């Protein structure tokens, strides 16, 4: 639950919808945006490119 | 080599288990499929019915005093309206109800007589005016949080006398004759103790609805049982079952001499000799884990007619109005789980239906492609209810169907399992997980009913600590063919299939591997 | 070749066996760590809640009338306060209680009456004016040891009649009507026998207090059963499994309609209709080879109501102060045991938690890196109970946290199994001790769902007589690598696993080992 | 649910800008950040590769 | 400050990743969420009707 | 516990020189060597090989 | 529970923290005095030698 294994090339597959859970930390938010935010960038790299 | 895992061995949903050791036959998520002895096939759609209130719905009670008396009550907001036919008209009460009601309406079947209660309002008896009136013989500050009959008295609980709410019930009335409201309340007189009770506990007594025969109350953190005695005292007490209490005035129903009740710690059907934990190694983790809660007065409970199976409605965390999003139905048969993901969801009840003009070859409207059965609906099934759901921004109620279309929408389903066991067989032909190697997959072959397309999605994960990636392995047409090529080296496997079709039937399906060394990280 | 030891299979800490024989997934030393069924998990923290009485404490009760009204009670010494809201107010008597209370304190509801009696002083009711008032028609001199319920009597044990003590119970009242204290004591005219009755046997008649339907009296040495008969000989007495006694007046429990017992020989589950010995070959030894003794009167048990345990909690041989260290906590749903190393406690109870102000976008006041849940605590659940705690040197009473902080600080968990099977392996495939050769160990392979590292050391023994040393092997990082190399020979192996981190869950684990000879001391 | 409406199939279209205001409570925040992982996969699958 | 500058017509371009920070203030974690909404929301217009 | 306050992860810094007085129980003796023996193996694995 | 197998070059990996248990006999006193007396000095000269 607390996050998706990722690195700088991890795109929309790795993706847990369900991942942020009602009960599941706070200190593990800021993780959660950044994975978005990398996986936001590779998918425009890929195919605007 | 091959390994084999075949469906139809009746094990369903279970996602509080281990995903990668649950058994063929077993998923971990995906909704709209339900497990039968042919497969893991999809479920039905929904038509719509000639019902409409057109106030807030938020609750909907049927009453019937004969054969094909229809009568449907809809009870919203500051208004309770009766839709029989093909009009609605009002039976409120001169004054209506206060704001916030329909969130708590309740009834029940007095010998013959209609009663709801809003804990907003004083108690009100559906006259024989037809009108919804207040109580008979009864002080008018006295509330009750819910309204209950045990044969000839009607019970009260969460009583306030006007100086506040005691949690605590009145043994109300005098023995009512059949047909006759009650002649009055009177702790002190002729009933002797007409009320007044303690049941001491650490809980406020929800529901005491249910009989067994005796009737069973139900109190937060504990059950009790109640027995007509007579004499100076009406009635009498035990605990039964301390520990076990009750989640929600609407989560209780019977079936067969028995009870299903969802307790705010577990799901449990008991007899009074005994309990049992259903629900304890399948689902229970997950439903209190995806629940919301700040809205846990939202969920009811509701038994099928047609088909033997218990519907627990509840709201999801994702619901963003309240309102109910999925369902958890278990099937009494043959002890299964299922899950179900539809649109926002006030209330839903089962009642009679009534019938329809014939359709002839001279009066139908639509072209093949329309929709439809060959049998009229009312005419299926005249020998029993239907459920009728009420859903927010639906304009008339709905009823299912057979045919998988909505009111003309298309339902996806999605089947997911994860951590397949791939790895050796037991000499007794079983297979069993393999912790230690790679693997790399070859093929993917299905064995289904249906003839339309379907989509498959393909994960690997390196080990457990790791997270899932998904990849899309392609679309599969059985009719042209029914095998899937793809090379993958993984430590682990998991494989989601998502359909948007009318008819979709899985009776097994087989892969085709070779270990490829030694699992690092 | 390769052994694989599998968890998961519900075995539990079974420190009373042999270590060299009790299957995988079971450990015979370490805390702090809970078995599932999917491994051997890490148990949560403690976070804070608002209900601080700032008095001695020692002994925490709820009172709750209706649904809003939560009260709570701390009985200290010398000074009994009520805590409610952010206001602490005192209710005790213009007495104030003698020295030495606060270690006994007990406290029953006698339909919606609270009476506390600490022994050393007359017993007290609340009274409606809301202090703690003493006894309303009973002389003043006799004091009864403990103060329980029956129905409509409120039985007194250990009576002291002005002369001395007797070690026998009073059926003191005479019925008192429901919401009032009893009318009198007075064993010689209106209720006949309001008393005086001897119950003969070794022991001392401790608590009376549960009842399954029928009282049941558990004197030290022996149980009996009580039950109402009227007329000139008001109640019956029965002897019913003697040799069975009771250790403390705080160690007694009921759930599902079955009584768990803390017996000063045993721990045992029991209905009435016979008994049986939970805890015998598994934790029997250990809980009385680990207890001081000194200490006996400490020992209290607590039943959580979120999920199915009973705890034990007990001083231990290290504690310096007295005060309890650790506990055992058992599992009815699926019988296992486990044990937890906390800090200095000296009560706990479980009650309504009130709500807090929302927590906004805007009101928040730390960085990412501070404590909490997405959800605030007490909107979790809102349809349960939480336990309690208070720990003696901490200002405000706690509640537990999925989180595993404690406050903010760390807590460790240790997971060691002694004498690990290494092995031949039987044709049905399950390993079996071999304890003639010496073996040789190469590597060790964990299957873990947790992502932070951990420390493991590796035990080795010439042979059973000796003693374990012990070796770090390293540490463990899953997401880089799950192996770990080390080259050992020695008779027996034994393995430990420390861990401080949030999440820890431990699938299986498989050792490569060979053959090295024979084993000679 | 002060939130966009939103179910499991929505597109990113969706999505609304403005509506995780300053005042708004912390805890709809984990269904603002599963909307947005919802959303991002679906349109990926869709067109990238669907 | 840790938030990229940004305005409503702002591209997938603007994001930088590691920016909410472990450091970071909560009070930033609803604008770095509206961020991601704004640029996600003009590429699926750009690339897609 | 007229000892010095120990718990199970408790460094030798804890360790107080004079508690053990002459006139203490006999009885607490077994409770001040094993509070001997869980300080020299925490200090030993923390620096030793730690 | 009597004692640690032990000799001159115990260390200490050969300590028991249980091991001196509450009803254990007081003859095994002298010994385990004495093992702790051991393992000091080995780690003495082994970490300043």
């Amino acid at each position: 639950m607390a996050l998706e294994t990722w690195d700088a090339n991890s795109t929309p597959a790795t993706l847990n919808t369900a991942w942020p859970e009602a009960t599941d930390p706070l200190n593990k938010g800021d993780d959660h945006i950044r994975l978005l935010k990398t996986v936001v960038v590779n998918f425009w790299n890929k195919v605007f490119d | 080599m091959e390994v084999t895992h075949k469906q139809f061995d009746l094990s369903g949903f279970l996602p509080d288990q281990a995903p990668d050791t649950l058994k063929s036959g077993a998923i971990s998520r995906g909704f709209n499929v339900k497990p039968t002895i042919l497969g893991w096939e999809k479920s039905g759609g929904f038509r719509e019915t000639n019902t409409a209130p057109t106030n807030e719905k938020d609750f909907i009670f049927f009453w019937s005093p004969a054969i094909g008396d229809n009568r449907w009550f809809s009870g919203g907001d500051k208004t309770v309206q009766q839709v029989e036919g093909n009009v609605v008209s009002d039976v409120s009460r001169t004054g209506g109800y206060t704001a916030g009601s329909g969130r708590r309406w309740n009834a029940v079947n007095f010998n013959g007589v209609l009663l709801m209660n809003n804990e907003l309002d004083s108690p009100q008896y559906l006259a024989a005016s037809g009108k919804l009136e207040d109580f008979p013989n009864l002080p008018s500050n006295v509330r009750f949080r819910t309204v209950a009959v045990y044969k000839n008295f009607i019970l009260g609980l969460g009583v306030n006398f006007g100086s506040g709410f005691l949690d605590d019930e009145i043994y109300w009335s005098h023995q009512a004759d059949p047909g006759t409201m009650p002649p009055n309340w009177d702790y002190a007189n002729a009933a002797s103790d007409s009320g007044r009770t303690p049941l001491p506990s650490e809980g406020y007594c929800v529901t005491s609805e249910e009989l067994g025969s005796m009737n069973i109350v139900y109190k937060s953190d504990s059950i009790w049982t109640m027995q007509l005695i007579g004499g100076q005292w009406i009635f009498r007490f035990e605990n039964k079952f301390p520990g076990q209490g009750i989640l929600n005035k609407k989560s209780v129903v019977s079936f067969e001499g028995k009870h299903f009740v969802v307790t705010q710690k577990d799901i449990i059907v008991h007899d009074g000799y005994q309990v049992r934990s259903v629900a304890d190694k399948r689902v229970r983790n997950f439903f209190f884990t995806d629940m919301n809660s700040d809205y846990f007065e939202r969920v009811f409970v509701v038994k099928d007619p047609r088909v033997a199976e218990v519907y627990v409605f509840y709201p999801s965390k994702n619901s963003v109005d309240g309102l109910c999003d999925r369902a958890l139905v278990w099937n009494w048969r043959d002890d299964v789980w299922s899950l179900l993901n539809l649109r926002p969801l006030k209330h839903a009840a089962y009642g009679y239906e009534i019938t329809g003009v014939s359709i002839t070859w001279d009066n139908f409207v639509g072209g093949w492609e329309s929709t439809g059965l060959w049998q009229a609906d009312e005419d299926v099934a005249k020998y029993a209810p239907v459920l009728h759901y009420s859903f927010r921004d639906v304009p008339k109620l709905l009823a299912p169907t057979p045919q998988a279309l909505f009111i003309d929408e298309e339902i996806e389903a999605v089947w997911e399992r994860e951590d397949i066991v791939i790895g050796s067989i037991s000499r007794d032909g079983v297979p069993y997980q393999d912790y230690e190697r790679n693997k790399s997959v070859s093929s993917i072959s299905f064995d289904v009913d249906t003839t339309e397309p379907f989509d498959v999605y393909i994960g690997y994960k390196g080990s457990l600590e790791d997270s899932v990636e998904w990849e899309f392995a392609g679309t599969v047409n059985p009719m042209e063919d029914k095998r899937l090529f793809c090379l993958l080296t993984a430590g682990l496997f998991s494989m989601r299939i998502i359909s948007k079709a009318q008819t979709f039937i899985l009776r097994s399906y087989k892969i085709t591997y070779e270990f490829a060394g030694e699992m690092w990280s």
